[PDB]
RNA sequence: AUUGUUGAUUUUGUGGGUGGUGGUGCAUGUGAUGCCCGUUCUGGCGCGCGCUACACUGA
């Protein structure tokens, strides 16, 4: 009568980085919902914390939330590559001078 | 008959439309409008959101359209938030836009009657109690009241007696401005729900329960 | 057990159901047993939680208001009970104190000539001095 | 002391008299600590002329003496910490009684009653109420409790807990109640009481101090008569009063068993099934909620319709190089 | 174990309508 | 919701069903009628659907 | 007037007129 | 011995589409609606604010009144029938131009601001929300029979037809199907306007009605008819 | 004390009464009338072509 499953129960929400993102979608596009996290960098965010990106964003444990964490604060300790990381008026005031000196000539 | 406030014996449907905003302003006298005059009324001091004339002309619409009225079974009441008790002639065809309807307000804020060649509408003295029926039901609309079927409520109360609503015009605010007239509040529908459909409302049930058609 | 919706009224209910209804509410008897050891034969789930309802008029404001959840729609997914678990009569009132806000002290209109009884309106009766 | 600084007389004695209101409550507590039994009518007269004052300062110092109360139930939680019931003192009973008088009692959230009300409640719940001194001063309390609460006549938990172990220490058990824990069952009245002669039910609280079973008998009948008025005000009309009521119908029971001649529980008895009978005990229903409506929003729309500058100089060279073309052709 | 579980439950926490006569709003 | 899929072949969902609100933990094919199948679901009532 | 008020107060009106439920906010986190 | 639903949280019904055809539901075709707009900028036209413009035209004043239709849509979408989420409303505008309304939309109050609506909405052919996540009111393609729903009761609302109780009318009347009733917004004239559309016209009162009483007297059979209170 | 030298005119603390060079009508100005509730400057496109999208026959 008593099963209690070790790695725990899906989780519908999730709190990440003060941002909220829901269970139901994937890993990878969950975590793009966080502002400066686009899909590129959130993949390599996850490829670096070795989690399966086939997973649901409520099937994370505890310690690769951490992990994600951890890897999207401090980029550089983890060896994230930097590269992945008047005038007109007076035109205008020229032009509206020509246009009238051709107004003129006509 | 023209139902009058005279009149007591006869079984009818008093609706009182308590805290309308009508007042007349001059800068020339002017029936004021949360729109057409929003600085004024700040002069004034007070909110805008409670401004609202076009609440009191919609439900003076469906009032007196109704089939009821035609019957001559129903006489309006307007009791303004500044305490102006205005009564209303059944017989009145009030004007249908409302820039015409703000001009026959302000006529009858300071003339105090509109007179026909009956006073079509006539500025009385306060308290409503006096001019309302001998024996009578008084009832207000609340969203917080149990909900009740207009058609039952109407049918079990008695037939010598008559049946007053207060139904409140403003746009926001606490339903209790009738509450020292009223014996009881009672709730129309789950929805919140707007002064003219309201009114609208009573009166479809009254016509049901009356067999007036 | 917070709501057996057979229970409830409907305005639209035909007199007969009311009649109906009215019988059902007269011999209606809590099954649930207090001295009953195996939880699986309570018969809980067949009763109704009234106890929950009292503690809406808990004197204490804010224990008030978290029995008041059980009125209120179940928005919420879950609570953290560790928010709630390790408080004292000490914590209440030292949170009491360490209020974010601060309200203004009232004063009683009403007037008692005597606190304590003798052994016009005394506070307390069946206290004297 | 008041009339020698009124406000007008200088400036700065609005704020003397704060202070005074202050000071003039802890000597109002201070004195009931002292002995009085000598000389209990001239102290009746002093303290009761003392609150008196206190009452009128309240009106116009009400913030100053607010503080003030706030710090002593800071204090009395404090000693209790470290002495429990022993720092307890007569002057606390009399303290929770004026702010009764002074405060009103009969709100959701008060600055002074709810840290009283909650301190009270604590004393009745962890208090051991081992000794006849100990359980007349919990009686007394139920008493201000019940007071506090006599217009708003909300649900105290801690009444009903203290309510079964005081009824259930005066008959020790009667080895069908395990589920109340008694802290003393040495305390038990004998067979011998008569329970027909008038015994005074009115506890004064000098004799606490002093503090034999015909002041067990008296103490035993107040507690019921507080008893009686909380069945009678709160308990009935809450939702589960028949489960609140239920422990205390058999230690009542018990009592009229034991005492045939004994009245007082036959008649909060007697009135309890009355109670019950009349009572419907229906299944609640507190998840019917109103249909809730179809969205609202309002419309995005420009007051006068109409049907950066870069692309506005872009614009003008448009029509700048069609009239050239037209010009040079 | 409070700690313990004080931990856990903190990404389990979730941080974070006109009626009647009500015009929309003004500008 | 009780899905039927065509077995090795996951993209296409032949059909889907809303048995009821509640979580459905069973749901098994007749073994004798390969057109009806069976659901139990939390609300205690195993409704016999067929396809 | 002090009669309503009291009323007004008994039901969760509180002076400071906010509501019992407004002092509700953080009190169980902290 | 019913088991309760899984989630009893209130939630919003679906608002209503025209292309969800299976539902039961409430249309009101306002038939002859006056909206038609005119560079002065662009001003919804009135028979009272502009009638030298009217002449102009050479179009009667008489039929120049879209208070009418405003007076119209706010009873309809003010009454509990349409917070069930069981009504929708179209509008066919006299010139030809059907529109479709939201539902969920809430249009301004007081006159002034729903003309400056009209004019945007038959310009811009649709209003978006404020927080744009849907359109609120969209003109869309003539004949009004597409977009009903698939089985459906058509009626025109005529003075001189036979008065029935609207509460009879719809409790008789089948359970898959929904009933469209044309209303005449204009002041004055002939009931033909949706004769093509519809099978049959009754009348409601024997009384002569305005365009609001005439729905809204229709609309609270509807409510008691589906005790939606 | 205070004014701008002046002399109790003010200032400070505590209470505290006031809608009033207010309107608008009524009754032979008057009415314990009904009814309600300023000052000076400083600024103010129409008609036409082509292409891309609005996804699962897809990304």
């Amino acid at each position: 009568s008593l099963v209690v499953q070790e790695q725990g129960s899906f989780q519908h929400i999730l709190r990440l980085l003060n941002t909220n993102v829901d269970g139901n979608i994937k890993i990878v596009y969950a975590l793009t919902t966080i502002k400066g996290v686009g899909r590129r960098y959130s993949n390599l965010v996850c490829k670096k914390a070795d989690v399966d990106l086939h997973k649901r964003a409520g099937e994370l444990t505890q310690e690769e939330l951490e992990r994600i964490v951890q890897i999207m604060q401090n980029p550089t300790h983890y060896k994230i590559p930097a590269w992945f990381l008047t005038l007109a008026n007076n035109v205008e005031s020229k032009l509206r001078d020509d246009l009238e000196r051709l107004k003129k000539i006509r | 008959p023209v139902l009058t406030s005279k009149d007591k014996i006869t079984k009818r449907m008093i609706v009182v439309l308590a805290m309308a905003s009508l007042e007349t302003h001059k800068i020339k006298y002017v029936l004021l409008n949360c729109d057409d005059h929003q600085g004024l009324l700040k002069k004034m001091g007070r909110d805008i959101s409670e401004a609202r004339p076009d609440i009191t002309h919609q439900c003076l619409l469906t009032l007196l359209d109704s089939p009821i009225n035609k019957a001559g079974k129903l006489q309006v009441y307007i009791q303004t938030s500044r305490g102006i008790l205005i009564e209303v002639n059944p017989t009145v065809r009030i004007p249908r836009t409302f820039k015409r309807f703000s001009g026959l307000m302000v006529q009858l804020l300071h003339k105090l009657s509109i007179r026909s060649v009956e006073k079509l509408l006539k500025v009385i003295k306060n308290p409503i109690t006096d001019h309302l029926p001998t024996k009578c039901r008084k009832v207000t609309l609340s969203f917080d009241a149990p909900v009740i079927r207009v058609q039952d409520y109407i049918e079990k109360l008695d037939d010598d007696e008559s049946i007053c609503v207060f139904v409140g015009a403003m746009a926001r605010g606490k339903d209790n401005f009738a509450d020292e007239y009223v014996d009881e509040k009672v709730g129309l529908s789950n929805y919140p729900l707007s002064a003219s459909v309201a009114c609208s409302k009573f009166c479809h049930g009254a016509e049901d329960a009356w067999n007036i058609l | 057990m917070l709501h057996n919706p057979a229970f409830i009224s409907n305005p639209f209910q035909t007199p007969d159901q009311v009649a109906n209804l009215k019988t059902l509410k007269e011999n209606y008897v809590d099954p649930f047993d207090v001295h009953e050891s195996d939880p699986e034969l309570t018969h809980a789930l067949d009763s109704s939680l009234w106890e929950l309802a009292s503690l809406m008029e808990h004197y204490h404001p804010n224990v008030a208001t978290l029995a008041k959840i059980f009125a209120q729609p179940f928005k919420k997914l879950s609570y953290n009970m560790e928010d709630f678990l390790d408080w004292n009569y000490d914590s209440l009132l030292n949170a009491e104190s360490s209020r974010k806000l601060k309200t203004l002290p009232t004063l009683e209109f009403e007037a008692f000539t005597n606190v304590f009884d003798n052994e016009g309106n005394v506070y307390l009766p069946g206290v004297a001095w | 002391i008041i009339k020698a600084y009124q406000p007008k007389l200088a400036e700065g004695n609005k704020e003397k008299l704060g202070k005074f209101t202050a000071v003039l409550l802890r000597h109002i507590i201070f004195l009931s600590n002292q002995n009085y039994l000598k000389n209990v009518q001239s102290f009746k007269r002093t303290q009761n002329a003392l609150i008196s004052i206190l009452k009128s300062l309240s009106e116009k110092y009400n913030r100053e003496l607010s503080e003030e109360c706030r710090d002593y139930i800071n204090e009395m939680q404090a000693r209790y910490k470290k002495n429990h019931f022993d720092a307890l003192s007569n002057g606390d009973l009399v303290f929770f009684s004026i702010i009764g008088i002074l405060f009103s009692t009969s709100d959701q959230y008060h600055l002074v009653i709810t840290p009283a009300l909650i301190l009270m409640s604590q004393f009745l719940e962890q208090i051991k109420f081992n000794s006849l001194k100990r359980i007349a001063f919990g009686a007394v309390l139920v008493r201000i409790v019940s007071q506090y609460q006599r217009i708003s006549k909300r649900y105290i938990p801690e009444v009903v807990y203290f309510f079964q172990k005081i009824l259930l220490t005066f008959i020790v058990k009667p080895l069908d109640f395990e589920n109340i824990r008694l802290d003393s069952y040495e305390l038990g009245l004998p067979l011998d009481v008569d329970f027909t002669k008038k015994r005074s039910t009115i506890i004064p609280l000098h004799t606490l101090s002093t503090m034999p079973v015909d002041q067990c008998v008296s103490v035993l009948l107040n507690v019921m008569e507080s008893l009686d008025a909380t069945i009678s005000t709160v308990w009935k009309s809450l939702p589960a009063f028949n489960e609140i009521i239920l422990p205390i119908q058999q230690l009542l029971s018990a009592y009229t068993s034991k005492y045939s001649d004994f009245e007082k529980p036959r008649n909060i008895l007697n009135k309890v099934e009355k109670l019950t009978k009349f009572t419907e005990h229906i299944p609640l229903a507190l998840q019917n909620h109103k249909p809730v409506s179809i969205p609202t929003h309002a419309p995005k729309y420009e007051e006068n319709f109409n049907p950066k500058m870069k692309a506005q100089l872009k614009k003008e060279r448009k029509f700048t190089m069609k009239e050239i073309r037209k010009d040079a052709k | 174990d409070k700690k313990a579980r004080r931990r856990t439950l903190r990404f389990y926490t979730s941080k974070i309508r006109f009626k009647g006569d009500d015009d929309i709003p003004y500008k | 919701l009780v899905s039927v899929y065509d077995s090795y072949n996951p993209r296409t969902i032949l059909l889907s069903i809303n048995a009821s609100t509640h979580p459905t933990h069973v749901t098994k094919f007749h073994t004798q009628d390969n057109k009806i199948l069976a659901t139990a679901s939390d609300d205690r009532v195993t409704r016999l659907w067929d396809i | 007037e002090l009669e309503q008020q009291r009323l007004d107060r008994m039901n969760g009106m509180i002076e400071l007129e906010r509501g019992v439920e407004d002092l509700d906010d953080g009190f169980w986190e902290n």
